[PDB]
Order: C-alpha cells, then structure tokens, then sequence
C-alpha cells in the first residue's frame, strides 16, 4: 500500500523531467529531481519552479541556465545569476511572482 | 607461507602509498611550518620532560592480572581433563583469589587516581 | 592523445578532489564565528559540499578569518596558517578582518587579516549572511576550477 | 590463485571503509536533520574518494621536533594490522586457518596500539603525548576484561578456533547463553577502536587531533582508514560470535549474505552511539572497566567454567 | 540486613550479581545429577588406540571383539 | 507530513511524542509574505493644543 | 530522505559479501570441487599427505577409490 | 518567585519494587536506549537543508545588504550632497565631495563607501532625506580582492540601475514602518 | 593532566570599544553594545538605552516596552540553546547543536524581519525601537513557542537524565555562595549555589513585574544545576513570551519627543521642525545632561551593566562595560582546583563565556 504510492510518486519524478538525459541533467546540476508547478522563465533562461506542498525553505527554486552573457553556466552556477524580478520573490520576500 | 605473504603484501601496500604521499605532492619547507604545534602560540619547553603518571598503580596491577588471564586461558583444554573436580576447584580458588587481590587494592584506594 | 590534453584532464581531477574536499579549520574570533555555525546548521548542511571542520591546521586546507583580528592575536594566526600545509587557501570572512570593520581606527586591530597572511576570497558584511559565506566557499570552489597547475609545469 | 583471494578479500575492505565513512557521515547528518554529502556525485558516493585523493596531493609534514623513523612507521604498522586482521576470519571459509586464530586477533590488536602510543611520542607535541598516554589507560582498562569475556564464551565452544563458532551456534545464537558478556564485549570493543563515547585518543574538545595533531594527508589517511577498518572488523567480530549467520555447507553465500547484515547493523549502531552520546573521562573508563565489568566478567567466567560441568555440556575438541 | 541487600541492589547491583553468581557456580556442581557424567565423557573419547591385551586364557570379563557384548556401554551417553 | 503513517508511528515511539502535532518545518502555518499595508498610529504630543514642549 | 543513504549501505555490503563468496569458490576449484582441507591436528594432515602420495600427480584432492585396489 | 530543580529529592523511601527497576536502569542501560531512540526518530524526518544555490533562505524587506545610490523616475540622482550619511555612519565609511553641478544643481563628485568598514547598520538610509542611499537585498557580492570593495559613486549607481525593480517595491513595502 | 593551576590570558580580542564609543554620539555608539555579547545583543541594546533614557529623563512607551521584553526573552532562548549546545560539543554531544540551531536560525528570521539583520540589529534604542514590528510576525512567533518546549524535551531526554553527562556535569565546578558573592559572580553562577537573586524580580527595568515567571534556583553548585537552570530559565521566557503575545498593547514605539527620537519620514518631508530634528539628530545628535549611572540588567549571561558618563555634549565622555565573564572566568582557577582537563573544558561551558564582552 503505502508503499506503492510513495513509489509511484518517485516514478513520476524519475519520468516527469523530460525524459532521461534531461532526469540526468537536473539530477547532476542540482542534486534533486523532484517536481514542481512552473511561475517563469527568464530572458537568461533561468526556470522557476513551486511546490507549496513541500516546507518553507523548499517550496520554490531555480534552475540556472546553461549559459549567461557568454558563460557556460552548466556546472559553474551561483546564486548571483537571478534577476533582481525573481530575487524579491525566490528569498520569499513577496508572494507574487 | 601464505600468512607471510598475505602480511608482506600489507607491509608493501602501506609502504607504497607513503612512497607516492611523501614524493608525490609539492612541497614548500620552512621552520615556521615545520615547528610544534601549541595552539597557535610557541611551546615553553619540550614535551620530552616527565609527564607524571596518576594511574601507575593500576598499572602494575594489569601486569599482574594479565598473568592471571594467562593461567585462566588454558581452561579449553583443562575441562577436556578426566580430574575434573581438581580443575574446577583451581579455578574456582585462582578467579576467587584475584576477586579478593582486587577487592583489597580498591578498598585500599588503588584504583583511585593520585590527585 | 596529446600530452596537453591529458594535463588539462589531470589537472581537472586534481582540482576536482580539492574542492569536493576542502577541511577547514575550528578558527573563530568573534560574532562571524556564528554564522559560521549556522552555515554548518542543517538549513545550510556543510558537508553536503564536503565541507569538514578539521581542528588540526596540519589537517586543514582551508582557513576562514571569522571575525576581528587584534594585534595581540596576529603573530598566533600567521602561525596557524604557515603551519597549514600547501595547498592552503584563506577566506576573510565580514568586515574586521577584510579592513577593521567597525573598529578600523583602534591602536588594538589590524585593518585587514591581508596584512598577515594572503587572502583568496573576502566576503562582506557584518555579519556575513551564512549563505553569503556559501557563496564565498562556492567562489573559492571555482577559483580552485581554475589553478591550471600542470598545464603551467608542461609549458615551463 | 592466492593472490587472487588476497584482492578479493583487501580491495573491498578498502571500499568497505570508504562507503562506510560515508554511511557515518550521512546518518549522523540525517540524525542532525541534515542530509549528508550528496553533491560530488549521486548521493555523494565520491566523497571518500575525494578525501582520499586530496589528501594524497598534499604536502606532509617533516617537522624538526619528531624522530622521523617512528612517525613513519606507525601509520604502516596501523594500517598494516587493520588489513592483517581480517584474514583469519571465517566468511564462512578463512584465506588462513589458525587454531588459535581468537589470540592471534587478541595480540594484533593489542600491537596496533604502539602505534598510536610511538606516533605521538615521535610527534613531540604535548596533545600528542597526552593522546599516546590516554591510549595507555585505555588499553590497560579494557584488555583485561576482553579476554576474560572471550575465554567464557569459548567455554562453550572447545577452542579458540573461529570456525568452531560456526558448528556451535549451528543451531542457536551464542547471545542467549551469553548476552552479558555481549553487552560488555560490545562496549569493550567500542573502547578498542578508540570510538565514541570513547574518542579519547583523539578528542577534539580537549586534544586538538591528540597523535594526529601532527600528523598530516597521507598517514593521517592510513591511521583514519585503519581505524575504520577495525571498526567493521570488530563488528564482524561480534556477529561471527554472538551472532550467528545461517550456515548449510552447501551454502555458504547465504553465511555471507547474512554475516554482511549483521555487521552492517553493528557498524551502524556505532554510528548511531556516536550521535547519541556525549565522551567520558579516561578515568571513568578506567572506573568502569575495573568495578562493574571486572567483577561481573570473573563471575560470569566461573560461571561458565561450572556450567558445562553440572550440564555435561562440556564442548569437544576437534 | 534486608534492607542492606536491599539498599545495595539499588545502588550497587553489579557487585550483588557478582557475589550470586559466583555462590551459584559454587554450589550447583554440589546440586545437579549430571555432574558425573563430565569425567565419563572426557574418559569415554577414545584419543588413543585401545592397545589390546594378550589371551592368557583367564580375562573371562574382557571381550574378544568390539562387537562382543561384553566392557563398557555407552547407551547412557546414547540417550541422555 | 510526506510521511506515510508508519514512519509516523515509528518515529513517535521511538521519542515517545506526538511529533506529526509539532514540526520542525513551516507548512503554510506561518504569516504571508505579502501583507496589507499598514496605518500606523501616533503617540500622545501629537496635538494642537495644550502641547508646549516646556511641560514636556 | 533517509533512503538516501541506502546506496552506500548496499555498495558496502556487496563489498562485504565478495570477500567469502571469493574464498568458497577459489578454495573449491583449487581443491577439486571440494573444501579445502582442514588440518587441526597431526592426523589430518597425514591422511592428506597419503593421498597426495598414492595420487598419481602430488595433489591430495585427486581421491582414489575402489577402481585402484586392483 | 522560584523553583528547584534538584532538590525535588526528598527523605529515603525504598522497596524491592524500586530497587530492582533502578538496578535495571543501571543494568540494562534504559536511560540511554531512550537518545538512541531519539536520534532513531531524527533519522526518519525531513531534514531542514535547503538546496543552495537553487533554492534559497528566506528574507524580508527590510533585509539591509549591498548599497546603492537611486534615482528619480526621471533618471536624475536623489543625491544632494546633505552628508548626514557620513555624519552618522558610525564606522567613518563614507567619503564624499561635492560641487554645483554645470546646471546648477546641488551634487556629488566622489561618494565612496569602504565597504570593509561598513557595518552594514541602515543608519544611512534612514538618514537620507530623499531616499536615495539605500542598503539593498544582495547580499552575494564576495570578491577576490580587497579593492574590488571600496565602492564609488559609479558602482553604487550601477547596482541602483540593477537592483531598482526590487529595492523600490521592498521600499514601497516597508515605507509604512517609518 | 591534573591542573595545578589556570594563567587566563585574554585580550586577544580587545578593540577599543571603550574609547571609540568617546569618540562617537550615543546612537552612534549603539551598535557597539550588539557587537560586545553577540548571542544576547537585544539585552546589551536594552542596557544601553535604558542608560541613556535615565540620563534624559524620558519613558519608553507601553508597546516598545513590552517588545523590549519580548525579544529579551527571545536573546534568552538564543543565548542559552548556544551555551547548552557548545557546552555538549566541548563535551561531546553533537547532535542537540544541530536540532536548536535550526530553531536559531527561525529567530534569526525574526530579527531579520524586524529589522533587516539576523544577528546584529541596531533595534533597540533610547526612546524604544527603530520600527514597529511587521504584520504577521507574532503569529509566526507563536506557531514558533508552541513547539519550542519539545525541543527542549528532545535535549532534556538527550543529557538530563544521562549517566555520562552526570558524570561530566556532577560535583564538578563546585561554587560556594560566599565565595561567588566575593568574586563577583552574576546570574546562573550565583543561582546554581542556591542564591536567591534575578535583576528582573528585584531592579526591574520594564514591564518585567507585570509579567509571571519563576526563578530556577540550585541547591549543589555544579555544572549539572547550572545546566538544568538555564533550560528552566528558556522554558519560563517561553511562559513571558506567551504573555507578552496575548498583551501586547497598541500605540507608538519611540518617544514622542523628537529631541531625542528622529520624526518619521512623512513628518520630516513636509513639518519644517521634525526636518530639523532629523537633521540634527543624524549629524550632531542629542545633547545628554551631565551625570552618571550604572544601569545593569539580567542578560542570560548574568548582571551586564554600563557605567556612563556624561558631559553636557552629544557624544559620552566614559563608557564602561560591566560584563558577565569578566569575574565569571576569574573564578576559573578556583572553580578548576582539584579537577582534570575535560572538567576544566566543561567548566569553561558552564560559565557561558563570550570573549566580546569579556575584552571588548
Ligand atoms: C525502498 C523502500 C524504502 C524507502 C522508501 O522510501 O519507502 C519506505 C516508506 C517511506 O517512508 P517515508 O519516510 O514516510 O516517505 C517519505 C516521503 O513519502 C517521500 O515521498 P516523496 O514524495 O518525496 O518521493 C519519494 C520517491 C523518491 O524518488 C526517487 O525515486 C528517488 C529514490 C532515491 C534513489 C537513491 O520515492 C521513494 O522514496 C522510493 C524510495 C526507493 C528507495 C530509493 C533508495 C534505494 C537506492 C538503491 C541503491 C542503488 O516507508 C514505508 O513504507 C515503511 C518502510 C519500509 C522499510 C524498508
Ligand atoms: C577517484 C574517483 C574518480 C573521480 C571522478 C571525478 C568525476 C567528477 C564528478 O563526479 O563531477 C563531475 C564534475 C562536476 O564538476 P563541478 O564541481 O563543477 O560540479 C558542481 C555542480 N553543482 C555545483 C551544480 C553541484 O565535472 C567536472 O567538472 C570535471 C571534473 C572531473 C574531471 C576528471 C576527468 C578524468
Ligand atoms: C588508496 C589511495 C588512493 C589515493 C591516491 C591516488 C592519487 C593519484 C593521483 C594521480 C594524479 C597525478 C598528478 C598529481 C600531481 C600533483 C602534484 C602537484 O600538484 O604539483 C604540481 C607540480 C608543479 O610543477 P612546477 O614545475 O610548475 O613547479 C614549479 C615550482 N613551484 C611549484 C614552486 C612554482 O607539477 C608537477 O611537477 C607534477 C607533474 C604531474 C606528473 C607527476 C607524476
Ligand atoms: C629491533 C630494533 C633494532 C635494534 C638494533 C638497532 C638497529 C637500528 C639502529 C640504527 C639507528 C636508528 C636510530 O636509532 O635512529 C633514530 C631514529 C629516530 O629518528 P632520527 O633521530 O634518526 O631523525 C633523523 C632525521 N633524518 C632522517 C633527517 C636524519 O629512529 C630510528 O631510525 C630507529 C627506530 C627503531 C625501529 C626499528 C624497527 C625497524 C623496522 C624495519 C624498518
Ligand atoms: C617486519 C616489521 C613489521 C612487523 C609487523 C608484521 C605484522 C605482525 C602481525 C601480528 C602477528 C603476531 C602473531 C604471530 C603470527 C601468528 C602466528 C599464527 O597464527 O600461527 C602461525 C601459522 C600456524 O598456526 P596454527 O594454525 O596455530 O598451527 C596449525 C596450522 N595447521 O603458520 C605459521 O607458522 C606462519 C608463521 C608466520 C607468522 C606471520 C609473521 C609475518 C612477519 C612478517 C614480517
Ligand atoms: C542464573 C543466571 C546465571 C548467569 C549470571 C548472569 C545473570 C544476568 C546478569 C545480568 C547483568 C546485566 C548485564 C551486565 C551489563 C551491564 C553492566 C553495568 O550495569 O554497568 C553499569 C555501569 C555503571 O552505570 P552507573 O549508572 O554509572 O552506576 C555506577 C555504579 N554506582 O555503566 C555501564 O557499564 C554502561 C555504560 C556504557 C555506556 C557506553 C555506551 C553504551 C551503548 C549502549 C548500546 C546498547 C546496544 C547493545 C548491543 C549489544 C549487541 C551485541
Ligand atoms: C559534525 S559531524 O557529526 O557531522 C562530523 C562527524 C565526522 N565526520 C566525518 C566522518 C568520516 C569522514 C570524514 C572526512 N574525513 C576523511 C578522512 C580520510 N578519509 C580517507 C580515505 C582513504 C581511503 C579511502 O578509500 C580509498 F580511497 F578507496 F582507498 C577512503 C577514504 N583518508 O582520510 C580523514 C578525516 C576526515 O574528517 C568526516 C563529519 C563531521
Ligand atoms: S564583521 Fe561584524 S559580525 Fe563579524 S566579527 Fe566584526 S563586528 Fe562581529
Ligand atoms: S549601513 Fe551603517 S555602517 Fe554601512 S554605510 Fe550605512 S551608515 Fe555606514
Ligand atoms: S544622506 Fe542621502 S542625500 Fe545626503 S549626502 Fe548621503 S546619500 Fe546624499
């Protein structure tokens, strides 16, 4: 029972990210793979993600892109490539996107 | 032979990986790095003077009862003895006889460290 | 199978295993030394990054100036670091140790941890916000990406 | 062939000790709300290879105070013994067959401690003097009562053989008859590790690193993997003892199958105690080693030395 | 003295198993029915050859075959 | 809460509490991010009359 | 979670259940299909030795039975 | 008031029934059993590590990070040269000239801030009368190198002309509370 | 590994605060106060502006009062999760560290809201606070103390009743009452030895006596008393802050006197006097009349005090800190006489000893 379901929720992690290269990619360049609702997508390509359902400190995030005024940002990120837009709304300071 | 040879491959083992530690990596000598570490500050004598010892007591009488863990080991042999009874009575008498050794050093305050 | 092409790989490994571990030292002064901590807290898990507070400088790769460095304290931090074994990097952490900070103008501080030892990365604030510490250990990580050693050894 | 078995049985004790540093570091996190290395590779099972690597790239310490023979060779001799353990023991078939396999583990072990003591003395550092003696009063507090405690579970078996253990627990657990003596071999072999609550030999809060503090990357490397290694060692130990693994001569994947649960449970419940405990005092240990575990262990060997008498259970040899 | 041992297994109930279990190793050889039966085993284990003995003609309670049904039995060792 | 009524009840016998009550953790049991804004008040000497500093 | 962690569990446990394996199957196909030997006392060790003098070749595992005897 | 807290103890009351569940306390070990039941249910929860640098800690408006000098919707710069912002600054950080600007106005020349000897307090930003120093939400700007962090006017106006879009509505948040 | 004797050298982290403080206004000054106990800085801000209201003879109001006390109880919560969990760590116990920082850090969050830092917020200041608490952070304060005493339980059942910690923590660091009382002990070091003394019970400095607590009180001056007195003393600054909640009255937070408190913004952008005041307060500041006090006040640490004195200027021409720590570490080579190494270690734990205040 309980079981099944929490591994059913794991098979839609592993399935729901694209397919498998893109499952490799988040799992490699953020080291979690679970999944959330869709708020935006920067000019720079930064997605923004929400899952309300998770704690406070987890509920939204970031995936930085692969590439910011030609910098290839596949694995050497940093938290100073989010707009200051999505800045105010990723540190919790506001609730609207 | 394959017990000497099991130990020798150890032996080679640790050898080689403090062979490739000590001639692998960069080094950058000097007598600041290399001096005693005191907690950031410099020693005010050498760690090689007497360091007083509070439990030497207790010490001479592991010796002791290191010996009696010798006479007491060869018991897997001796309950294998037809005289049965004499090897029950001298064990009986050799762990009951270092009960009491025990008993009078703490009474005494043996195992008490000097203060 | 060039030879310049393998280096760079090596070098890439090697700069990887110093990064992925990099042991800092048990050294807090004063209030930085809290966000410190907080940056070892679960919220910001240090280890995660393989982050290890190591309290021998023998042991340590890494030392983080985490708060005001005094002139009677200088001489024992210096020798701290010289006794922290290359490759060693050093990280000042708020506003005491990158100039004085809040006590610039005192006949007891020295106006900067750089005067006595070299500083890799300097990260602002009074305190630093644990994860702006974060921030300056993930530059430091990337610094190490780019040290580009053996390529130097194979071009002298 | 032999050598063959040597790799087989060396290489992944090594691996062992590597994910096993790695299983402490994460379940010490997870019971600190934290989770653990999980950024160097998929849930972190690069990081002892990091560790190791970085440490072997880094400049050693040649200080001016020490005698360099001895700070050599104690690493080598740790490391050495930590390795050299491990052949006598029965999985369910040993690389080397001894009588009295029991005393050579018993000496060995007992000899892996000059390393720590010659190690802090060549070293010429008081914290390493101070770690070098504590390891004295350790040692002196718990070797008395593991051979006491040994010898009674032995009397029981017929030898000092490790694969007679097999044949008696065959069809019982030797915890039931002797979960006293479990108890206190348990804490004493936490005590021989130098594991908390008995990280004395080197506790940071009162000894910076006590004979490491010296020391640097390479052997610091070996003392660190050493005593990793005789921690599963000595939980290997207990659960060919006091536990028993199914053995069916037709079938001794099985025997190893479980011999690995067993050992992974013990090993993870000394993670688990050095979460959950603060350290002793190393007369403490020696208080408690020589008044509640001495006293209770000649009794319980008298006890045993009776029982096979009035039960006609005395074991045979051979 | 009750309250002695009393006040004893409260605080310091090691030494009181201790001192039981060493009187009970000491008096349960004196108790159980099969502490005879510990030297008959140990006697009973054939660890040398069974040298046999010449014919004179007048062992008439030594047997001339294992099989004989004449020495010592081990039926009380068979089922015990 | 992700737990699943096992881990629940095995983690509250262990500590022997009712944990799944009290959680480290924010589940939208916390103040917005967002609120209102505000009308602040004024204190006492904030009249026009009977209001000369040499009293106060 | 804490299922994170059984990834290093399960590698250190295959790491832990080669060692044995290793040993049976080795000892089995250097002692012909049979467990190796066990000599505890003086007589084990003359039985092997008889065997592995009446083995055509000085191994003690090649058993001879009764097509030997005439 | 007051309490004890280890004078609960009173007069010595014993039976066999508390001596032998003390002797198994000291026995069997239960007190101890107890933490590691503890940590055990440690283990089964959500740890509360966030995935830096993804998903980050929370903060509020009034969060007092990097600097910056803003601007009028018009693009001219808020800045009058009143110097409260160095008369306060209780670390002696700010350093400014100022001169009539070619039009007239009332300006800066050299506004600079050694932000190794900011405190990082808000005092200036309170003290501005035309809200134009102000003490923004960054708090990732680490360098490599000392100078890098002895801004100048023309920093502080790039970081205005980055951070606007924020800083205003973080002002237009707080700016009830003052 | 028997000590002989203990040689404390501090001043490794002495500054100047004492004469840079000359050198600065009285706001100013303020943060120094944060920056000397930097696990309890609301109660040094409170100490200091409690001094400076006396030599101005102003009232801080009902509401700034009462969040005063709030966050004070807070700093006590903070400041004793910090000695109980580095006195575990120098002890051993690592885990309770791990469980209270991230509690730690959700009181960082509420600083941070009501002011803009985590840890040192210039909050607190003659005449009440800067800015009026945000709408939302009492609920979250709640939802926050509702759970806070479980942790404690978690701790508790962790050490209290542990045979090792006993052992670490019993009969170890014994303190006569006479001998604190000469020594100059303060707090926790003087209850643990059974002395009935708390500065919030007698010398009350705010709305203390309109709230209910209990005094934790030792009777075997020890680290094992010492620690059970600081946790009872964060489960009754729970019972405070309970209460601080439930009556938190409405109205200003700073004086209404803008001679020494600065006009808000709205007033000062079109009332021609509040511009002026601003202007001077931020620049010159407010003048003191002469005089001299020592204020001290129940920090979690013990009796922290300021003696100072002023001219009839804007800047204090003496400003001594008196701190918990100072004497508390004096007492060491008594405390430690006839004890080993890892006592001294916990010894040192059971002190709550911080270095900021002690070389300031
Ligand atoms: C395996 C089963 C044991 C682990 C487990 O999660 O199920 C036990 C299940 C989970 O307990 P829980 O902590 O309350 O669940 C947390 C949330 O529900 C977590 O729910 P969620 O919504 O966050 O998504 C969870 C999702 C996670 O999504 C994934 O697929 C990632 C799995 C991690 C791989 C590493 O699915 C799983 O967790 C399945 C775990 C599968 C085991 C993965 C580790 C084995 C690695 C193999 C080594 C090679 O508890 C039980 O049913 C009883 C325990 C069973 C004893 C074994
Ligand atoms: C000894 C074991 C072998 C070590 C293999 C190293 C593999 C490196 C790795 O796992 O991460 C990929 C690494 C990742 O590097 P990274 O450090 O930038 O990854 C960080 C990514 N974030 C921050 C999102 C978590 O890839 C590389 O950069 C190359 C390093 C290894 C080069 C060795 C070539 C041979
Ligand atoms: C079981 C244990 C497993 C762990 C051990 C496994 C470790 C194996 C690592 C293999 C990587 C091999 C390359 C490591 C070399 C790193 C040494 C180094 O950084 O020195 C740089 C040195 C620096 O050379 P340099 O000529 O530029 O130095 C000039 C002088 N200084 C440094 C003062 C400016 O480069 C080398 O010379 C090493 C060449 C690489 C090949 C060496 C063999
Ligand atoms: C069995 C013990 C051997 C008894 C016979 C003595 C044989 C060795 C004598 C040679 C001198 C060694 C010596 O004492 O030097 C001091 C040194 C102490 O260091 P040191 O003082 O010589 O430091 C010298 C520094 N350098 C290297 C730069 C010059 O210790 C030793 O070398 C001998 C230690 C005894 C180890 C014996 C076991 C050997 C294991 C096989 C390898
Ligand atoms: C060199 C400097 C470093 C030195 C440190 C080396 C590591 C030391 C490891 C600790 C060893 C101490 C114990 C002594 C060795 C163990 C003896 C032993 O187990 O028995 C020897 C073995 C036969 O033993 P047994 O089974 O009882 O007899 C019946 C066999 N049918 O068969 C034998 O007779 C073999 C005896 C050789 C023992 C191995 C010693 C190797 C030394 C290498 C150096
Ligand atoms: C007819 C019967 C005939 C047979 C005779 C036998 C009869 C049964 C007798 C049973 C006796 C109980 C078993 C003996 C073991 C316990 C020994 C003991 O009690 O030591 C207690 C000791 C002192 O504790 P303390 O509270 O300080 O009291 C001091 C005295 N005033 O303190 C201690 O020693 C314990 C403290 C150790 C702390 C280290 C960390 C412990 C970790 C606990 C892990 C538990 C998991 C166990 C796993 C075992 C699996 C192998
Ligand atoms: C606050 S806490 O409770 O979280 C606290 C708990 C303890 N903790 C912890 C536990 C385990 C390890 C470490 C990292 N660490 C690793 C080494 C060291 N490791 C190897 C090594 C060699 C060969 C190996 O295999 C192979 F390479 F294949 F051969 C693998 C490894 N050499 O040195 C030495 C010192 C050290 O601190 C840290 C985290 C923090
Ligand atoms: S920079 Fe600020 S927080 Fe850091 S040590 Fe200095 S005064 Fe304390
Ligand atoms: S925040 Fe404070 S210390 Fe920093 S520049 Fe502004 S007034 Fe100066
Ligand atoms: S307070 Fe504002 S307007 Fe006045 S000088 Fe400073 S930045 Fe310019």
């Amino acid at each position: 029972m309980e079981l099944v379901e929490v591994l059913k929720r794991g098979v839609q992690q592993v399935t729901g990210h694209g397919g498998l290269r893109g499952l490799l990619r988040v799992f490699f360049r953020a080291n979690d793979i679970r999944i959330g609702t869709l708020v935006g997508e920067d000019k720079y390509g930064n997605k923004y993600y929400e899952d309300n359902k998770q704690f406070f400190g987890r509920h939204r995030w970031v995936i930085y892109t692969t590439e910011m005024n030609g910098k290839n940002t596949f694995w050497d990120v940093d938290g100073s490539m989010v707009p200051p837009e999505w800045h105010r709304w990723l540190h919790c300071m506001t609730d609207d996107p | 032979m394959n017990l000497y040879t099991v130990i020798f491959i150890n032996i080679l083992l640790s050898l080689t990986l403090i062979l490739v530690a000590f001639w692998l990596p960069q080094m950058n000598l000097y007598s600041e790095k290399a001096n005693p570490y005191e907690c950031g500050f410099d020693p005010t004598s050498s760690a090689r003077l007497p360091f007083s010892m509070k439990f030497f007591l207790v010490a001479i009488t592991f010796l002791l009862f290191d010996l009696e863990i010798a006479l007491l080991l060869p018991l897997p042999w001796a309950i294998q003895t037809i005289k049965t009874s004499t090897m029950m009575i001298m064990a009986f008498i050799l762990v009951t006889i270092l009960s009491l050794g025990l008993a009078y050093e703490w009474t005494q305050k043996g195992l008490e460290w000097t203060e | 199978s060039r030879a310049e092409y393998v280096v760079t790989k090596l070098d890439d490994l090697i700069n990887w295993a110093r990064r992925s571990s990099l042991w800092p030292m048990t050294f807090g002064l004063a209030c930085c030394a809290v966000e410190m901590m907080h940056m070892a807290a679960p919220r910001y898990d240090m280890d995660r990054f393989g982050v290890v507070f190591r309290a021998s400088p023998r042991q340590a790769d890494v030392m983080i100036v985490a708060g005001t460095l005094t002139n009677k304290m200088a001489p024992a931090l210096r020798k701290v670091y010289d006794q922290m074994p290359e490759p060693r990097y050093v990280v000042s952490m708020g506003s005491c140790a990158n100039g004085g900070g809040y006590y610039h103008y005192s006949y007891s501080v020295v106006r900067g941890c750089d005067r006595i030892v070299p500083v890799d990365i300097y990260v602002p604030g009074c305190p630093p916000t644990a994860e702006a510490l974060l921030y300056g250990i993930l530059q430091l990580q990337r610094k190490i990406k780019r040290e580009q050693k053996l390529k130097i050894w194979y071009r002298r | 062939m032999f050598f063959i078995n040597i790799l087989t049985l060396l290489v992944p004790i090594l691996i062992a000790m590597a994910f096993l540093t790695l299983v402490e570091r994460k379940i010490l996190g997870y019971m600190q709300l934290r989770k653990g290395p999980n950024i160097v590779g998929p849930y972190g099972i690069l990081q002892p290879f990091a560790d190791a690597m970085k440490l072997f790239m880094k400049e050693p310490m040649r200080p001016l105070t020490t005698s360099m023979s001895l700070f050599i060779i104690a690493p080598t001799l740790s490391l050495t013994l930590a390795l050299s353990l491990w052949v006598p023991l029965p999985m369910p078939h040993p690389l080397i067959n001894l009588n009295l396999g029991i005393l050579f583990i018993l000496a060995t072990s007992s000899l892996s401690v000059y390393s720590i003591l010659w190690s802090g003395w060549a070293s010429n550092s008081k914290y390493s003097l101070f770690g070098a003696l504590r390891a004295v009063a350790q040692t002196i507090s718990y070797e008395v009562t593991m051979a006491i405690i040994l010898l009674s579970v032995l009397l029981m078996n017929g030898s000092y053989s490790l694969q007679t253990l097999i044949t008696t627990q065959e069809h019982m657990w030797l915890l039931l008859p002797a979960w006293p003596m479990a108890m206190m071999w348990f804490i004493s072999t936490l005590a021989e590790t130098n594991r908390a609550p008995f990280d004395l030999t080197e506790g940071e809060s009162e000894l910076v690193s006590g004979f490491n503090v010296e020391y640097a990357a390479g052997p610091f490397a070996l003392f660190f993997m050493a005593e990793y290694t005789n921690i599963i060692l000595m939980n290997a130990l207990t659960t060919i003892i006091f536990l028993g693994p199914l053995y069916y001569i037709n079938l001794p994947e099985l025997y190893s199958t479980n011999f690995m649960m067993e050992a992974l449970l013990l090993s993870s419940t000394f993670l688990w105690i050095r979460a959950s405990y603060p350290r002793f005092r190393y007369d403490q240990l020696m208080h408690l080693l020589w008044k509640n575990f001495l006293p209770l262990t000649l009794a319980l060997c008298m006890w045993h030395i009776s029982l096979p008498i009035f039960t006609a259970g005395v074991p045979p040899y051979m | 003295i009750s309250a002695f041992l009393k006040n004893a297994w409260a605080k310091e109930p090691v030494l009181v198993v201790s001192f039981s279990v060493w009187g009970l190793a000491i008096i349960m050889p004196m108790i159980s029915p099969y502490t005879k039966y510990a030297s008959m085993i140990n006697k009973a284990t054939p660890y040398n050859y069974p040298v046999p003995v010449r014919d004179d003609g007048n062992m008439p309670d030594v047997p001339s075959h294992p099989q004989d049904p004449l020495g010592p039995s081990l039926d009380w060792l068979k089922n015990l | 809460a992700s737990a699943t009524r096992v881990i629940q009840k095995l983690r509250n016998w262990a500590s022997g509490q009712d944990l799944q009550a009290k959680l480290q953790l924010r589940y939208q049991e916390i103040a917005k991010r967002t609120q209102p804004p505000p009308k602040l008040p004024v204190g006492p000497s904030h009249k026009l009359s009977n209001n000369y500093y040499c009293t106060r | 979670m804490w299922f994170e962690i059984l990834p290093g569990l399960a590698i250190m446990g295959v790491c832990l259940v080669i060692p044995g394996v290793s040993t049976a199957y080795i000892h089995k196909f250097t002692n012909g299909g049979k467990e190796k030997r066990v000599a505890r006392v003086q007589y084990q060790w003359y039985l092997m030795e008889r065997d592995r003098r009446i083995s055509g070749v000085n191994r003690y595992y090649v058993s001879k039975g009764l097509e030997n005897i005439d | 008031t007051y309490k004890y807290v280890n004078k609960k103890e009173q007069e010595s009351e014993v039976d066999m029934k508390s001596a032998t569940d003390n002797a198994a306390r000291i026995l069997m070990w239960t007190e101890l059993i107890r933490g590691l039941g503890m940590t055990l249910s440690y283990l089964f929860r959500e740890p509360a590590t966030i995935n830096y640098p993804f998903e980050k800690g929370p903060l509020s408006p009034r969060f007092r990070g990097e600097h910056a000098l803003r601007r009028y919707p018009s693009g001219e710069e808020r800045c009058i040269a009143c110097k409260l912002c160095e008369a306060i600054c209780p670390a002696q950080a700010i350093t400014i000239e100022a001169e009539p600007r070619a039009d007239g106005s009332r300006r800066t020349t050299r506004y600079d801030i050694d932000m190794t000897k900011c405190i990082y307090c808000g005092f200036c930003q309170e003290a501005c009368p035309v809200d134009a120093i102000v003490e923004g939400p960054n708090f990732e700007f680490s360098t490599e190198t000392h100078e890098e962090l002895l801004y100048n006017k023309e920093k502080l106006l790039n970081n205005g002309d980055k951070w606007e879009a924020e800083i205003a509505a973080n002002i237009q948040a707080d700016y009830l509370y003052r | 590994e028997m000590v002989r004797k203990c040689d404390p050298h501090i001043g490794l982290l002495h500054r100047g605060t004492e004469k840079l403080i000359e050198y600065k206004t009285y706001l100013q000054a303020l943060p120094y106060f944060d920056r000397l106990d930097y696990v309890s800085m609301m109660c040094n801000e409170q100490a200091y502006s409690i001094a400076v209201e006396k030599l101005l003879n102003i009232q801080p109001p009902p509401r700034a009062q009462w969040i005063r006390v709030l966050f004070g109880e807070i700093t006590r919560i903070l400041n004793h999760i910090m000695a109980v969990t580095t006195h575990a760590l120098d002890i051993g116990a690592m885990t309770p560290f791990f469980w209270m920082f991230e509690e730690r850090e959700k009181m960082f969050e509420f600083y941070e809201r009501v002011s803009g830092a985590r840890m040192h917020a210039a909050y607190i200041r003659p005449g009440g606070v800067h800015q009026d608490l945000p709408l939302g952070l009492l609920d979250d304060i709640y939802e926050f103390s509702k759970n806070f005493s479980l942790r404690i339980d978690e701790v508790e059942e962790m050490l209290t009743n542990n045979r090792i910690w006993r052992n670490r923590t019993v009969d170890i660091g014994v303190v006569t009452a006479e001998d604190a009382l000469n020594y100059g002990f303060s707090g926790v070091m003087l209850r643990g030895s059974g002395i009935q003394w708390d500065l919030r019970k007698t010398q009350p400095y705010d709305v203390y006596d309109q709230v209910e607590f209990d005094v934790p009180i030792g009777s075997r001056g020890d680290c094992y008393d010492r620690y059970l007195c600081r946790v009872e003393e964060m489960r009754q600054s729970l019972r405070i802050i309970e209460q601080c909640l439930n009556k938190m009255p409405p109205g200003e937070i700073k004086v209404d006197d803008a001679k020494v408190s600065p006009p808000k913004r709205a007033e000062m952008k079109t009332s021609m006097e509040s511009l002026i005041h601003h202007f001077k307060l931020y620049t010159e500041g407010y003048q003191v009349p002469p005089g001299a006090t020592y204020t001290a006040i129940e920090a979690p640490k013990g009796e922290f005090g300021v003696y100072l004195v002023s001219d009839g200027s804007s800047r204090p021409y003496r400003c001594k800190i008196k701190a918990p720590g100072f004497a508390h570490l004096a007492g060491l080579d008594k405390m430690s006489k006839g004890h080993m190494l890892a006592d001294v270690v916990a010894i040192i734990g059971t002190q709550d000893i911080v270095f900021g205040e002690i070389d300031r």
